């Protein structure tokens, strides 16, 4: 939460990379590589209570990831690993974002960051003897 | 059917969001008997892989003989078609 | 005792839906069958003439 | 993702190349050496505006590998094995670009 401190708060189209630990239902251990590319977006650049609400969120990107880990973490408990392994892609992409079939773009109101799609890129069974029970499916 | 704000009123702190990030089974033996639902939860998908790719053979199968059967036939009939004539010669 | 009943409800539910599938593939197959043997023996019948 | 640094962004019709490490449905585990072939594309060259989104995005490798991995990965995941190895040509080059 703490590992980085600085003086200029990075405002655009920037990606950040997180790694989550989540539990299907089936009580498959799930390690996920995910970024998510995202940017702060600001309508009114010179009215000063809408800049200063850029510095609200003491630590935008705790916040951030600390709320996607939640809604991913959250959904994929409630979803079977084989399913989850054929549609991680979707599980996340709409657990992430409010669903409309998903939304594509998720707003924090407070400092006004909007994260703008997540990049799924590392999916792996935790536990080696789960990854081994797969090796011979794929036999 | 929930709501999303708890206000505390003696102070007016409100708790906008939970962000459940992590839960675990504290006992070592629950984490372990857990464990082995998941063996047997790719178990259940690997034998109904086995399961539905073994019933798709037999319906391969099941094309091969029925319309091989009928080709079959379908050259008998040929063959009828001369030995009724080599009959008449006969 | 409890992830027992669970775990095994599991088990249960997986075995039943095997079986269903199962019943499609009989079910089908059986009948792709019946819709053989009656093609064959449109064939057949014309043979029985010749024959 | 830092491994370059660099002063002049190339923008021109280059080509980079990655390597993924994919799933497949059957848990068939993969990697494929990928090539992007790909170009900035200004229709406003004269716009001061236009010219410095190219700079928007800090690491325009990164954010490109980074969305084509979650891209492949992704769609992958949904194919079987045997059917991935005989369509990836196509595969790919559907779950990369919106198809028509």
């Amino acid at each position: 939460p703490h590992a980085r401190r600085a003086l200029c708060l990075l405002l655009g189209p920037d990606f950040f990379t997180d790694v989550i630990t989540i539990e299907t239902a089936d009580h498959a251990r799930l390690q996920l590589q995910l970024a998510y590319n995202w940017h702060f977006e600001l309508k009114n650049r010179n009215d000063p209570a809408e800049a200063a609400k850029l510095f609200s969120v003491p630590d935008f990107v705790g916040d951030a990831c600390k709320a996607i880990a939640s809604r991913v973490r959250g959904a994929v408990a409630s979803v079977t690993f084989d399913d989850f392994h054929k549609n991680s892609a979707r599980i996340i992409r709409m657990a992430v974002f409010g669903f409309e079939k998903a939304r594509d773009q998720a707003v924090f109101p407070q400092n006004g960051l909007v994260v703008s799609s997540v990049d799924v890129q590392s999916v792996e069974p935790v536990d080696q003897r789960t990854r081994d029970a797969l090796q011979r499916s794929v036999q | 059917k929930a709501r999303d704000q708890a206000v505390f009123p003696q102070n007016g702190l409100v708790v906008s969001s939970v962000d459940v990030q992590s839960v675990e089974p504290v006992d070592q033996r629950t984490r372990d008997a857990l464990q082995r639902s998941v063996q047997l939860a790719i178990e259940i998908t690997t034998n109904s892989q086995e399961a539905a790719a073994k019933h798709e053979a037999q319906r391969l199968e099941q094309e091969a003989r029925g319309r091989l059967e009928r080709q079959k036939i379908l050259d008998q009939s040929e063959a009828e078609k001369a030995r009724k004539e080599l009959l008449e010669l006969e």
